[PDB]
């Protein structure tokens, strides 16, 4: 169809995406390391 | 300078489809053209290459 | 009239503003149109305002030094510049080379211009070329010297540049905003002898060197 | 093959590209507008 | 906040292929494993959607 | 527990929050357990800051004009999204009947 | 669309004018092998049109229509045939630019 204005696909070429640090699914709270005392 | 090794060159596509109205004489009350500027959806991207030893 | 969707300007405006880029490109196109109109307008264009007594034809088709001297004879009171298509510049350079008379050059606006008798030759893509034929224009500019001047309207509402204005018009039930960009221009010739045209300039002739 | 380190394709997902403003091929120096005087 | 309407979530692929050596007793002079952390080459991207009237 | 001026039933220390937007079809509904936060790789909401005409973060109001009938119009917009950082941050319990009753003889 | 052939093999002023017609918006410099510079000088001498020179980086460059001609041994010459290159540089003028990575370690 005949668009009346600039589209999103063409306009997004000028914009920066927000990138996160990689997410690790094997991370656990590791309560044992906090419950113990270290000498 | 390139901050992260990738350089993107954005370009206008179909520059002849931008419509403009110019009057030669005795202006009228006719509707004006409506237009926009279009961009290329797959611009060329440059990545730096290494020369090393 | 320039149409911008509100979603596009709302979301994708980092680090480049979308409305600013659209306006800049539209203004560039409008200024190119103005440059085209100052030459090709049927009312105030340079090619239309030239009188029949100030127009001459080429002696043998190609643009030669003799033709440029004949054109200079018509605007002999302080000429300013020539104006032609780049193909015409190449043809004139070829004709000059055939006679062994290399013209010097000058530096203006970051460019190099070939000068003939001290008058620079300026290229422009708005000069029409039809059937391998183009035109040469010699012009004197200035109000003090009764030359050719451009006209513009100052003090516009929404003025960005002198003679150009941008105004916001509203939103049209589709979340699309519109802007009105307008420019007013004209061209005045104070005296008839400030402008001349050389016609019938062939740009597709080549010489031989045996 | 067995790669020894992280590849470029996977590493580039964390990096920002340098984006230029759109380039218009119809732009000309427009010498006539500079050669004329405006009243 | 999302600065330009696009949110990319990067994820580690194959977390079980990171090899580690732990000694139980009487350490030796054996070579250590060599590894790296791999990323997904097509991460999911989120774009904001509009609710308007 | 007390939160936002309300009283929430908690199970194993985790509050249960009601919402009428959870669909109920044929007498069945769903239970959703969610972990939130960026530091803990949970579920987060997304919004666009720095809008033109902003009233609240993520919402803007703009005047559009008058329509030859002396009626003014306003554009009110909001942008939102939801991202799950890790797959184990969200779970759903399905087939929850809510029309069963017990007897006390 | 930006590549042309010589009219009669040798680099003549007509060929350079034809090349200029393609990059007519503010050219910067020519680039060719030194043998190409010598051939162009010979062809200019045959027609009696000596070009002027300019001083840049402690060297003397032949200019054609005000555009200097710069020699470079990296331009390939095969079977006695070489190439001429016309280039406009700059970001403001939408020309040709080089790219590099700043802030490197070491």
């Amino acid at each position: 169809n005949e668009s009346q204005a600039l589209g999103d696909l063409a306009a997004r070429q000028l914009a920066n995406a927000t990138k996160t640090v990689p997410q690790l699914s094997t991370i656990t709270p590791r309560f044992l390391l906090h419950l113990l005392s270290w000498v | 300078p390139v901050e992260a090794g990738i350089y993107r060159v954005n370009r206008v596509v179909n520059p002849d489809r931008v419509a403009i109205h110019s009057e030669a004489g005795a202006g009228t009350e006719e509707p004006l053209p409506e237009t926009y500027v279009d961009y290329e959806t797959h611009p060329r991207e440059y990545t730096l290459r290494s020369i090393s030893t | 009239l320039l149409d911008v969707h509100t979603r596009v300007s709302d979301l994708y405006s980092s680090p480049h503003d979308q409305v600013t880029q659209q306006l800049r490109l539209t203004i560039e196109t409008i200024k190119e149109r103005q440059e085209y109109e100052l030459v090709n307008n049927p009312e105030y264009g340079l090619l239309a305002q030239a009188t029949p007594e100030q127009t001459i034809q080429t002696l043998a088709g190609a643009p030669t030094p003799d033709d440029l001297d004949a054109l200079i004879t018509k605007v002999w009171k302080t000429p300013a510049f020539f104006l032609t298509h780049p193909l015409g510049v190449a043809a004139f350079g070829r004709e000059c080379t055939y006679r062994g008379v290399p013209p010097p050059t000058v530096s203006m606006y970051g460019a190099q211009f070939i000068t003939w008798r001290g008058i620079p030759i300026v290229p422009s893509d708005k000069v029409p070329v039809e059937d391998g034929t183009t035109k040469f224009v010699l012009v004197r500019t200035g109000e003090e010297r009764q030359g050719v001047v451009g006209l513009f309207q100052p003090g516009l509402v929404g003025e960005q540049a002198p003679g150009l204005s941008v105004r916001f018009t509203g939103i049209n039930r589709s979340a699309i905003a519109s802007y009105l960009v307008t420019l007013y221009t004209s061209l005045a010739v104070l005296t008839d002898d400030a402008l001349a045209v050389l016609d019938g300039v062939a740009v597709d002739q080549f010489h031989e060197y045996q």
